[PDB]
């Protein structure tokens, strides 16, 4: 028998490398058909009328202010936008399966769990538009969202540095003895970065309830799956550190909720890491600034989260012509008011670029505020001072 | 716009820098058949069109993408140019240089000296975006030149125009160091001239007074030199003063002589720059200036840049160190 | 040596400075029920003793190894501290923490700033052996605070001796702020005095003047404090010169009232650091100090420091800003 | 079929996270067992007497090399020292299947490498003492070497740094047609660093002809491999990139050897990575600053390379123990003439430590060596200048 303290294993005598199996990849988890048709009985998570409604009304929701704020960006009236087409059913599935006060660390392309926490339209708008109703003070591009009150951690732009930081929360939830778990979203590209590896690592070793959730949507700006890993996705890569993983099909918003609602249970009993590959298919632009035509759908009319949904509210009787009608007018009054009431909000006043660099203000810091108050005094007339308030 | 901008070596053809930067890339491969291109994105022509037409030209195996992992990209970098093939690895906004940012300070700038010239990584350069962007915010703006000013053993170099990118970039990627070239990204479509169509090169540690003045020195670097030169016509017209105008262009390695040599002149000096004041790279500029022309300096060096805060969203038209508050700086400097 | 080390609140007893460090993080995970330590090997005590018993006290949940991987080490702390826990993690070496340096200055220095307050990881400390330690070579030597000081959102403080680095440890441990605190090795054993048994706190972003002069001022941090002691003492016993010697404490926010009002009074200053010359933080004080005591500086401000190379092995002696090269330097601005 | 561009699979109707297998993990491959007998004749590689002992005398002469040095260490006459006791074997059986040509990067613990490189003790020794016959100029600490010559790239203390500069050095070869293979070894505490997962990944994505080794020697410092990782080692981590990945006995060099054959002879041809993780143990101190008595033998006295290797030279005839004293003696005497020497040779001129910074030498550091050279002409008797050359 082997003694060595690195591994736990047998001797063998003959010479074999282990082969990946990419070919026959770790299977996909799937629970409706693209008719919105339950597979497998013993799989149907028989969520009442009123909870999968909210999975629809949020995903659509969503979609109907991605449409808009796409437009309002091509107008030049925010500076960027994001849309999260293709992956509503992977936001809300997962979001609908974890408890009110679990902690969320993104990405920037998640927006519909802030939508299924209720998060305001007018707060989407107001950070977009970095006005004065912004938590977030404007200070960061549009699509950074986050909110204390829903448990939903400011993004950022870096991508993956969420991962290790997600971690060090959920070692922090276990000490606190919370019957809490942390969620950290990211994509297939971000997965590339050290901070993932650093991340999965610690979460296997430290022993914390957290789910790490991998939206593969295929492309990672203009860059294919292809050309990002060659092992067999984001999912092979758990057991490896020891991390408990499974992938599903994140346009079946039954299996997304299923696969988050156990790893969650076990994540927070067992204080231990579950990883979902969720997988997808990036139908948008990247962003407003990626015209995706430049290097590539089936996907928007055969294979669409929202769509199949759909399907299944209408095999239960639960929804018809006439409510879709009615849902997408309401959506759209909904989302028209929270953006002119957006337009018209002033931006906060110029003396916030200033705050929160430190808690406090240093007094340095406070000689540039000053430094800044005197300038406009004198050659404010160059300034876009009508704009912003006080 | 904050700024505008205003425009030997063979036939010429208008570029803007974008262009520019493909022509030297262009260039390089043609004549180095060991040079391969790298990073996020880089092979349908890049985020920002840089590399446009060169893998179609070159190869897929020379003009390539690489996993999403910037400490990878510069380690593999580093690798190539350990081989002495040339490789120009791209970050695909200076924002995100920093995971990268231990190969680049313990790694490249120290693999010559450690090894007592046994092996090095001269063969490397580095190209990112760089610089504000109207509304790139916290992480599609960020200026770090003086976080790589610090660390010996590499050079940082920024062009402030397409002429000046493509012959600043050749020299980097012929250089026998590991560069950074840092390329202003709003002047990306912004600033057009004309460009040799042929290679050419502008030397490193070299900068350039663009305009002679007498009363006063005013030095910037990128986009900011096309603010000083408004700030130099600003300060003639509504006072009377002439000020000398120099673009540094090479960060570290840089050129002390020129700037010292404007100084002992003028007796007067204002630098300005986008990124943070405390530890901005203007706080070496001055403490040099003051140390080798003390006798002649008539008043405070002035530095006039960004507030020591992260890069604001909203705020940008307030946070950038633009012509008004230069040209208020230069004028109580004036007044001194 | 190239220093010696020369050394109200309660009991004392004499400790070393890194039973100093033992002493603040016991008083702190006494008194703070969320605080944890971990980082590379701190279970058995550390490689430097700096938590020796402190798992055995407090248990394993609370001071306890990860796995070898900075960049995690870093990113994991501060999502502890955005938790509201005290995170007090360790890097190994100053040398390697910039693996870390994305996690510290894009996402722990911006934290607050970003999410305009409704997210922070004020309750992080980094702690991490810093400077030369004789024989340290390139990667156990270094001294990075300058790369730090270009990044608004965090501080960086460096004590002097065990009495200083208890009570600022204390300070950063407890401040509401990401700090990073620069434990200088070479002093963990070397320098030794009496430091209270009980928690006491030294205030950040405030220098300490260690001897009042009239002639010169003389600022610096970590060990190169005894250098400059000392060089006060040749200076005044062969030159009969009278130096005004200042402990810079914390790197930023830096204590710019209590330098310029030295300089005011002495009219002339020495900065002096190991870290090197180029993009050093002694830029930042004597582009500072030039522009606020312009009228009463006498000489130009000298700044003596490490070389602009890596930090070598076999050469050190030849290397380090020591007390001859900052005396001759003294001298030569004396007699300007 | 599911279709999602970012893996390969079927899809499946019941909900199952995919287990790591820690407990029976990948087995470990070995030859030859404690004895230095053969267990499968069908795996012995039959290497001819003399290679076989040159690998031996390999081991001991590293070994004999090692004990002086770390008493120089401990008697002040070098500044720091790093043994190789216990994974001896890894080096030589790894390196003899190497061509003499094939691109070396290490960590630190590989200086059996060099050895078998035929490194002169001479220069292993300069290196140590820093003085005028070292190539590196006495710049890095002790055991940090180099040697362009042979091909093996100068150690650098951050770890893991090598691993994809290692990758980019191995695509440059695939490109210049080299038939040629890096090596890249590291420990298992190294690999838990992002650039660990950086490396192993861009190489299977790009198709690099390199080895990745991994001594996993138990321990990094004092943090046992139960505080590492939680996954089954570091070999079951290589699948997951795509990476053909064996786990040898590295006690055993013929394991050692036949792996890294077989992987060097795939990894050129193919031009796809091979991971080979060697299990040992460190017999050793961490190195001369670390006590590990303070955090921890059977693999000294029952489980040792070189006494493995030993006991095999016995069966075949091949040594006994007149040659066993003879060599004892001699490579006493080969090790302590290169001490001797190394010892009285002077350090180098102290110009040299502002050579090599850029290749040229820029004027301001040019002004900076002038400002030393009139500081030592003045105050040079506070300094050792009588130890240094001109
Ligand atoms: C809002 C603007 C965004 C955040 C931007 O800057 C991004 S997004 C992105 C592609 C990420 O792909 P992904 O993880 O597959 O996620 P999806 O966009 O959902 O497919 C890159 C390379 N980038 C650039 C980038 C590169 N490197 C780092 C460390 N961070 C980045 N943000
Ligand atoms: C010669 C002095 C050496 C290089 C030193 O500084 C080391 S060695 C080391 C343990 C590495 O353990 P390992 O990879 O299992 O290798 P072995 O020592 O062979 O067991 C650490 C944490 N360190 C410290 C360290 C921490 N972090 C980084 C990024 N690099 C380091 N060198
Ligand atoms: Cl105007
Ligand atoms: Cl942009
Ligand atoms: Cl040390
Ligand atoms: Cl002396
Ligand atoms: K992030
Ligand atoms: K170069
Ligand atoms: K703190
Ligand atoms: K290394
Ligand atoms: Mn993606
Ligand atoms: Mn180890």
């Amino acid at each position: 028998k082997p003694q060595f303290p690195g591994a736990s294993a047998e001797f063998i005598d003959k010479l074999e490398f282990i082969q990946p199996n990419v070919i026959s990849g770790i299977p996909i988890y799937r629970v409706m058909d693209r008719q919105g048709q339950i597979i497998n009985p013993s799989e149907d998570p028989h969520l009442p009328k009123e909870k999968v409604l909210k999975l629809y009304k949020s995903m659509t929701l969503l979609n109907t202010m991605d449409r808009i704020l796409y437009e309002s960006q091509r107008q030049g009236r925010i500076s960027f936008y994001m849309t999260n087409y293709g992956e509503e059913g992977t936001h809300v599935g997962s979001a609908a399966a974890l408890d009110n006060t679990d902690l969320v660390f993104g990405q920037y392309r998640e927006a519909g769990v802030l939508m299924y926490r209720d998060y305001p339209l007018e707060l989407f708008m107001a950070q977009c538009y970095g006005n004065i109703s912004d938590l977030g003070k404007g200070r960061q591009m549009p699509v950074h969202y986050g909110c204390k009150e829903r448990h939903f951690v400011t993004i950022s732009s870096p991508l993956a540095t969420q991962i290790p930081q997600a971690v060090g929360a959920a070692y922090a939830a276990k000490r606190a003895n919370a019957n809490r778990v942390v969620i950290c979203y990211f994509g297939e590209g971000a997965a590339s970065e050290g901070d993932a590896h650093a991340g999965f690592n610690f979460a296997a070793t430290l022993e914390c309830p957290i789910i790490f959730f991998c939206r593969n949507n295929g492309y990672a700006i203009s860059t294919p799956t292809s050309e990002q890993y060659r092992g067999d996705g984001i999912a092979a890569r758990g057991p490896g550190y020891g991390i408990m993983s499974i992938r599903v099909d994140g346009n079946d918003v039954f299996a997304v909720y299923n696969a988050t609602k156990e790893a969650r249970r076990r994540a927070v009993a067992e204080n231990q890491p579950f990883l979902i590959e969720a997988m997808t298919y990036r139908i948008g632009h990247h962003s407003t600034s990626d015209d995706s035509s430049a290097y590539r759908n089936y996907w928007d009319k055969q294979d669409h989260p929202i769509s199949r949904l759909r399907h299944y509210l209408l095999s239960q009787g639960w929804w018809d012509e006439e409510q879709e009608k009615a849902w997408r007018k309401q959506s759209r009054r909904k989302v028209m008011e929270a953006f002119e009431q957006a337009e018209r909000k002033p931006k906060p006043n110029p003396n916030l670029l200033f705050s929160d660099v430190y808690q406090e203000m240093p007094a340095q810091l406070r000689k540039q505020q000053e430094s800044l108050a005197r300038h406009l005094q004198t050659y404010g007339e160059h300034y876009p001072l009508d704009h912003f308030d006080k | 716009a904050h700024f505008t901008f205003q425009p030997e070596y063979g036939q010429t053809q208008k570029m803007n820098l974008f262009q520019s930067v493909t022509s030297a890339l262009d260039n390089s491969l043609a004549k180095d058949p060991t040079a391969v291109i790298f990073g996020e994105d880089v092979a349908f022509g890049g985020v920002f069109r840089c590399t446009v037409g060169l893998r179609d030209k070159y190869g897929k195996d020379r003009v390539f993408n690489t996993p999403l992992c910037e400490q990878g990209i510069v380690g593999f970098g580093i690798g190539i140019a350990v081989t002495g093939a040339t490789a120009i690895a791209e970050i695909q906004f200076a924002d995100y240089i920093f995971p990268a940012f231990d190969q680049i300070v313990n790694e490249a700038a120290k693999y010559r000296y450690r090894s007592g010239d046994l092996f090095n990584c001269g063969s490397l350069t580095i190209r990112s975006p760089w610089g504000c962007v109207g509304h790139g915010a916290l992480y599609h703006s960020q200026s770090p030149e003086a976080f790589f000013a610090h660390c010996p053993g590499i050079k940082v170099v920024i062009p402030r125009s397409p002429f000046q990118a493509k012959g600043l970039l050749l020299s980097c990627i012929e250089d026998k160091n590991p560069c950074i070239f840092f390329e202003p990204k709003i002047l990306y479509r912004a600033a057009a001239e004309e460009v040799p169509i042929e290679p050419y090169n502008i030397p490193l540690s070299q900068a350039e007074v663009i305009q002679e003045g007498s009363d006063v020195t005013l030095v910037a670097w990128g986009t900011q030199v096309h603010v000083i030169r408004e700030v130099a016509s600003m300060a003639k017209e509504k006072l009377g003063v002439s000020c000398e105008v120099i673009d540094l262009r090479t960060i570290i390695p840089w050129d002390v002589d020129t700037i010292c040599k404007s100084v002992i002149k003028t007796g007067r000096l204002l630098i300005s720059h986008e990124a943070p004041l405390t530890g901005g790279f203007a706080s070496e500029i001055s403490s040099t200036v003051q140390e080798e022309c003390f006798l002649n300096l008539e008043a405070p060096i002035s530095r006039v840049c960004g507030y020591d805060t992260p890069f604001p969203h909203i705020f940008e038209p307030f946070y950038i160190p633009d012509k008004w508050k230069c040209y208020d700086a230069l004028r109580k400097m004036i007044n001194y």
